[PDB]
RNA sequence: AGCGCCGUGGCGCAGUGGAAGCGCGCAGGGCUCAUAACCCUGAUGUCCUCGGAUCGAAACCGAGCGGCGCUACCA
């Protein structure tokens, strides 16, 4: 089945950070976005089933301009760039996550 | 004939990953509500 | 006739105002670590001291809460399990609200004492005589 | 106040008269391509304090402590 340090990314010009509440069925998910929203993050594709993601793991978000209650995922940090903004506090201090 | 009642992405089938941009729109002559593709890719910004 | 009804009253709101200026706010903002697997909360003794708390008492009423299991490390508690700095922190303020206060009465001033072989509280502002033990 | 119970390894039971126990937990390993299931190895103790017969007690007993249930408010 096989056979066949990364600079950390931020968030710009409507795009930010998520943390996954609840994952949900069919590729779907909820994400509770550091904007007081509590959005549905839809997985993209080259990242559906490449990159697998948890309940409790910060996640880089785009939003829709059209379509403001729905947004869907560019990109899952593990664990180290979750820390490292926390200590720049790029995203809120009252969401604290660490494992 | 119709008005739009907003903007919305649906997503694709399976074999395709992609969204499309489509308009959840209410019909003049009997007041049923539908959804529409907009075709030609710069298109949904002309919606309005 | 109640006039030298009002003069006391009188006495008694000057006794007030001089006792008590002020007239809880000292409660530390419990800032935990969720790690996972893991759990560190550093403001243990913190909110023992501004709450005028013994330590022992109040994380076994913690342990007593919440059936999980850790240890406690260094002037800070180490529970290998799993919630959020909210529930942890209503569970303190639960324990402030039905210990460290009266609910009658503003006061945080009362402690632990041992009246045949439970806990039973006493005040100091006032000279309180309560049973709560559980 | 007296009597019935007890004194953890993180737990519950235990043999309590040779001196550290069993399962549940946790760390680690094994099997498997891999996971779970299964299989192996473990470090944890003033087995609560003080004295006593005893080669020797954690165990057998008692001059104190703590926590449990009743007698029940025992001027
Ligand atoms: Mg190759
Ligand atoms: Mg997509």
């Amino acid at each position: 089945k096989g056979r066949r340090k990364r600079e950390l990314i931020y968030k710009e010009e409507g795009q930010e950070y998520a943390q996954i509440t609840k994952m949900l069925g069919n590729g779907r998910v909820e994400a509770s976005c550091f904007d007081g929203n509590k959005r549905m993050a839809h997985i993209r594709g080259k990242l559906r089933k490449k990159v697998w993601m948890g309940q409790g793991d910060i996640i880089l978000v785009s939003l829709r301009d059209f379509q403001d209650d729905q947004c869907d995922v560019v990109h899952k940090y593990n664990l180290d760039e979750a820390r490292t903004l926390k200590n720049q506090g790029e995203l809120p201090e009252n969401a604290k996550i660490n494992e | 004939k119709g008005i739009v009642l907003e903007k919305i992405g649906i997503e694709s089938k399976q074999p395709n990953s992609a969204i499309r941009k489509c308009v959840r729109v209410q019909l003049i002559k009997n007041g049923k509500k539908v959804t529409a593709f907009v075709p030609n890719d710069g298109c949904l910004n002309f919606v309005d | 006739v109640g006039l030298p009804y009002s003069e006391l009253l009188s006495r008694f709101f000057n006794i007030l105002r001089t006792n008590n200026p002020e007239l809880k706010f000292r409660i530390p903002p419990p800032v935990c670590l969720r790690d996972g697997k893991k759990t560190i909360f550093s403001n243990i003794q913190d909110i023992a001291e501004k709450l005028h708390r013994s330590p022992e008492h109040l994380i076994q009423y913690l342990f007593a809460e919440l059936g999980t299991s850790g240890s406690v490390d260094g002037k800070r508690l180490v529970i290998k399990g799993k919630f959020q700095s909210k529930q942890m922190e209503n569970v303190l303020r639960r324990y402030i609200l039905e210990y460290v206060t009266c609910k009658t009465c503003k006061s945080i001033n009362t402690e632990l004492k041992r009246e045949n072989r439970l806990f039973f509280m006493v005040c100091k502002s006032c000279g309180s005589t309560r049973s709560v033990s559980s």
